[PDB]
């Protein structure tokens, strides 16, 4: 029995080379000795009967034979030469019964083309020639951006117990952007196709929720492990993780209530982003929530951390006390500073933007696009210059100063007591 | 459309390329990206922008790509892509490495190659209107 045997390959990008070998049982793929891999020695088996068909074309290290299985995957091993292509065509034809296509892929280096939805690759075609594929299995998430883009993240290639060690720059977001009135069905096709986890069951919603950064009526649904923003024209997935801070802030109107977060890596809507999502709520807004959980997983996970239900409570509580359960973040409510007007926070300009400094008992705060996070511990001196009714603060840090103008003058005793009370260094022009 | 291409050959790809990592072509003005084991050319007129951000023991790029919508200062007469309503864009990519020196070396490459290719077409467009002229003929005499 002729066994074909091919030295040098490598298996799905591996960083290690193989010995790749074709049998009448299926195909076999084994890592060559010599390399210390932290990592099973086991070979890689593929039956022949999981084989539906083959192709031939250009990858990085010479020629790329691609292996579709009818498990839906897509196998890739790399390093043959141009001279390897008739010997494989005669024993995969002859043992496999299966052809060899030579895929050719468009090199013209355009960015326009025609995606198209392959049984196991998302396939991006430039004039009728395949210039790149994505298996299905290489995409974590999916999530539409705009009304014509979408994003897809892929599966971040570090350490798992199963996968050899890959070699290079890793591809981590796709972005694409579809005409027409289209990008929504693509995206439902895209989902049904890649198999995303499905049935998935958010413990608890929030509908129409006024952010002013970015301004939007976006749906708050939240899961375990991760926050979902849904809007009408972008939808946002983020991780509880990723979340750094929590603040409950009243807004100085006492009509409404401020809720921000701090999210690290920061929002993106096409090229600004958002390193502060700020909600707006009524004061007298009042909502009635049961959480979607069994009673085994709420005393196991839950108990302590969240209520099983909120009664006829005021919206921005209950969202700030299933964010504090969900992330395990500490909300930030107003410090024990007091203005002159018994107030939480002063009004203030920052550059053209007019909004409200918050003093909170371990960073100063402010709320108006642009947000801005001051922790006293980076505050070197807070400089109280004369622009008038109104002076101005400067505050210096290790990474340049920031002036806050028109701030009313009875406001400048209160300010400068709780920052010396606050150990922060003050200097009065 | 101001036609332009990468490559007609795969010959054309140099033999450097075959690390699965970024590489560029200053000859061919092409920047070629490692997507799924594949060496995909970009032509640097495809090419709108890129960021760059500093990630743990990681350093992430981003390349922006022309699309409508995301559209450049380039007037409505001469389109960087192939009018068509049907066709869908690569709007960016991003991809991650370990190497942070050698990504930051890429990313001023792609930045020079780009700003290279802008100047030509300035320069060319500035000579686009210049009519050549017949060469001045000397007097034999005493010229005034």
């Amino acid at each position: 029995m002729s066994t074909v045997d091919f030295d040098t390959i490598f298996l799905n990008q591996s960083k290690a080379p193989g010995r790749f070998r074709i049998t009448s049982s299926g195909l076999g793929w084994k890592p060559s000795s010599q390399v210390p891999t932290k990592g099973k020695t086991d070979p890689f088996l593929l039956p022949s009967g999981d084989i539906l068909s083959v192709s031939w074309s250009r990858g990085y290290r010479g020629w790329e034979l691609r292996v579709y299985t009818r498990n839906d995957k897509v196998i890739m091993l790399d390093g043959f030469e141009q001279q390897d292509f008739q010997q494989l065509k005669n024993e995969i034809q002859r043992t496999f019964n299966v052809n060899l296509e030579h895929k050719e892929h468009s090199l013209r280096g355009w960015n326009w083309g025609k995606t198209q939805l392959t049984r196991a690759e998302l396939v991006f075609n430039v004039n009728n020639r395949p210039a790149w594929e994505i298996p299905y299995s290489e995409i974590s998430n999916s999530n539409l951006t705009g009304r014509h883009e979408i994003s897809m993240e892929l599966n971040p290639k570090t350490v798992d117990e199963n996968h050899y060690e890959t070699l290079g720059d890793e591809l981590v977001e796709v972005r694409l952007y579809v005409p027409g009135q289209k990008s929504q069905l693509f995206y439902e096709q895209l989902k049904d196709k890649a198999d995303f986890d499905t049935t998935s069951e958010a413990i608890v919603s929030f509908e129409d929720i006024l952010f002013l950064t970015p301004r939007g009526r976006f749906e708050i649904s939240m899961y375990a492990n991760n926050l979902r923003l849904r809007g009408q024209s972008y939808d946002y997935k983020i991780q509880n993780k990723n979340v750094l801070r929590i603040f409950s802030l009243p807004r100085l109107d006492d009509r409404h209530h401020l809720v921000i977060l701090q999210v690290d890596p920061p929002l993106r809507q096409g090229q600004t982003r958002y390193p502060f999502l700020v909600m707006q709520f009524d004061r007298n807004e009042e909502l009635e929530v049961e959480l979607n959980l069994s009673d085994e997983e709420y005393k196991s996970k839950y108990e302590g951390k969240l209520n099983r239900s909120y009664g006829t409570d005021s919206t921005y509580k209950i969202l700030s006390h299933c964010l504090r359960g969900l992330t395990e973040r500490r909300v930030i409510t107003p410090g024990s500073f007091q203005s002159q007007h018994m107030q939480p926070g002063v009004n203030c300009s920052l550059k053209a933007s007019e909004g409200q400094i918050y003093l909170l008992d371990k960073c100063l705060f402010f709320a108006t696009k642009p947000c801005v996070y001051l922790p006293y511990s980076g505050i070197i001196s807070v400089v109280t210059s004369r622009g008038s009714r109104t002076f101005d603060i400067e505050v210096q840090f290790s990474g340049g100063s920031h002036t806050f103008a028109n701030i009313n003058k009875d406001e400048q005793k209160p300010i400068e007591d709780f920052l010396k009370g606050q150990g922060v260094r003050v200097k009065n022009e | 459309f101001k036609r332009y291409e990468s490559y007609v050959r795969e010959s054309q790809i140099p033999s450097k390329v075959k690390n699965l990592r970024i590489s560029i072509d200053p000859k061919a003005q092409t920047i070629i990206l490692p997507i799924c084991g594949r060496p995909v050319p970009f032509h640097i007129n495809s090419f709108k922008n890129g960021s760059k951000n500093e990630e743990g023991d990681y350093m992430y790029i981003r390349l922006n790509f022309n699309s409508p919508g995301m559209g450049s200062s380039v007037k409505k007469t001469e389109l960087p892509y192939e009018d068509g309503d049907d066709k869908e864009f690569v709007r960016s990519l991003t991809f991650r490495s370990t190497n942070k020196e050698r990504m930051s070396e890429v990313f001023k490459a792609i930045t020079e190659l780009k700003k290279t290719a802008v100047k030509r077409d300035q320069e060319r467009k500035t000579m686009e209107d210049v009519v050549a002229q017949a060469q001045l003929v000397e007097f034999k005499g005493r010229p005034k």
